[PDB]
RNA sequence: GUUAAUGUAGCUUAAUACAAAGCAAAGCACUGAAAAUGCUUAGAUGGAAUUGUCCCAUAAACA
């Protein structure tokens, strides 16, 4: 009994309006599915042609949820679309109260 | 207690199917309106690119056209996954049966599964093992028998002598129920994509 | 301007593919359901069989992430 | 299936039209992108 | 054949009344995504008793 790290996806795609779709696509099976997504962020241009490259936060998966899981993004990945996995590497006032008492 | 594991294969589809018509004429009403939400010889060029497209030709979507009869090819289907199938026969059954091979408590289901992968097909395949959890489990009684029906995917296959002797067929849906009439072979479908 | 007719028709079109979209849904649910209650099936049938392989085959493998596929 | 997220379309405001065009690969595939003039293919180099 | 059956729509031990209900789910619009919000979508009591068991349709295993 072991549970997955928190694991990005690096969706590489020409066209950032395609690889947006997918990226929305996913995250709401993954919202359905119970996959947590803290972060969609975004990474520069690969310019020289230029292609768009968006990361999906997916944080928690199991061995049996991750055997499922994967190969449907097989099916859901549309036309010239390409996976990646690889594993992850300012508070306000009212946190900053409540950590005082804690830390004196 | 007789011990028997089994493998369901499977092989990734090359390349997309093509869009229905009702996904088409909602491709036409989405481009309609992108062209009034966007901000505002040629023919020759045209034609020069046209002709490029034709010059150089595509991957057929399905290799089929040719073949219309080849089981035993690993290239049967391209628009679906593949499933590998062969034809075995037991002392008291004689049954078209998903691979299966032996298996024992010093080999692990990882092991076996490996072993089936290259065992029936005798050849350097490529597959990968997502996770060491199975997928089905089938019980048939004459003295204790199980067969375990595991998965993995065809990363690559290094199929030589496609015409084997064996009576291997690829089978994406339509002739599991063909070939594999009772449910414990019928039912293979369930884990099946 | 695009006529009423037309807008109608790209209406119902649209009702048509919200139909049809709620049927993929289903059809994805289940065969994502049948999907999952056979695994789920083969996780209740071998742990009777033995749990012990299941204790082996629940951990984790390091190696398998990153793992691409197209 | 690779239809389910296949029609998509543009979500940005203000922009020159895009038109499609397809992009022919090495291996004689081919993808639909849209691109800024009204060209008809690209190849691969 | 005996089990086990599964029997208002994904869910509900909503309902049988003056309605076959509520919820989940779906499309479009709204630009980070998601959610929210507005405008839209599709539906079922197998069928009883009697409720807070048949009953045959169905039904693997028993057989």
């Amino acid at each position: 009994d072991y549970e997955y790290g928190v694991l990005n996806i690096h969706l590489t795609a020409y066209d950032m309006s395609l690889a947006e779709s997918y990226a929305q696509y996913v995250h709401r099976l993954c919202n359905r599915l119970s996959i947590k997504v803290e972060e969609s962020y975004a990474m520069p241009t690969k310019t020289m042609l230029t292609t768009h490259e968006r990361v999906v936060q997916i944080s928690g998966l199991s061995a049996t949820f991750a055997e499922i899981f994967l190969e449907v993004l097989q099916s859901n990945l549309p036309e010239g679309v390409r996976l990646s996995v690889r594993e992850h590497t300012f508070k306000a006032r009212p946190e900053l109260e409540e950590l005082l008492a804690k830390l004196n | 207690w007789r011990l028997s594991g089994a493998l369901c294969l499977q092989r990734p589809p090359l390349i997309t199917k093509a869009l229905t018509p009702l996904q088409e004429e909602m491709a036409g009403l989405l481009q309609q309106i992108e062209v009034e939400r966007s901000l505002y010889l040629a023919q020759d060029l045209e034609d020069m690119w046209e002709q490029a497209f034709l010059q150089f030709r595509p991957g057929a979507r399905e290799t089929e056209a040719d073949k219309k009869n080849d089981r035993t090819s690993l290239h049967r289907k391209l628009d679906r996954n593949l499933v590998l199938l062969v034809r075995e026969k037991l002392g008291d059954q004689d049954v078209w049966m998903l691979p299966q091979v032996e298996w024992q408590p010093g080999e692990t289901l990882r092991g076996t599964a490996e072993r089936i992968l290259a065992t029936l097909s005798e050849n350097n395949m490529e597959a990968k093992f997502l996770g060491n959890a199975p997928c089905g489990h089938y019980k048939f009684k004459f003295l204790g028998v199980k067969v375990f029906f595991f998965k993995a995917l065809l990363l690559t296959g290094d199929f030589v002598q496609a015409g084997k002797k064996s009576r291997h067929v690829w089978a994406s849906k339509e002739e599991l129920g063909d070939y594999l009439q009772p449910k414990y072979l019928a039912q293979v479908r369930r884990f099946l994509l | 301007e695009h006529s009423p007719e037309e807008s109608e028709r790209r209406a119902l079109l649209l009702k048509r593919w919200a139909l049809f979209k709620q049927q993929e849904h289903e059809m994805e649910r289940d065969a994502i359901r049948s999907m999952l209650e056979a695994q789920q099936e083969a996780l209740e049938e071998l742990k009777l069989e033995s749990a012990e392989l299941y204790a082996e085959a629940i951990k984790r493998d390091t190696s398998l992430f990153p793992f691409e596929k197209e | 299936d690779c239809s389910r997220a296949s029609l998509t379309r543009l979500r940005r405001q203000a922009y020159a039209r895009l038109y499609p065009v397809l992009l022919v690969k090495q291996d004689g595939s081919t993808i639909h992108i849209r691109y800024r003039e009204p060209r008809r293919m690209l190849a691969m180099p």
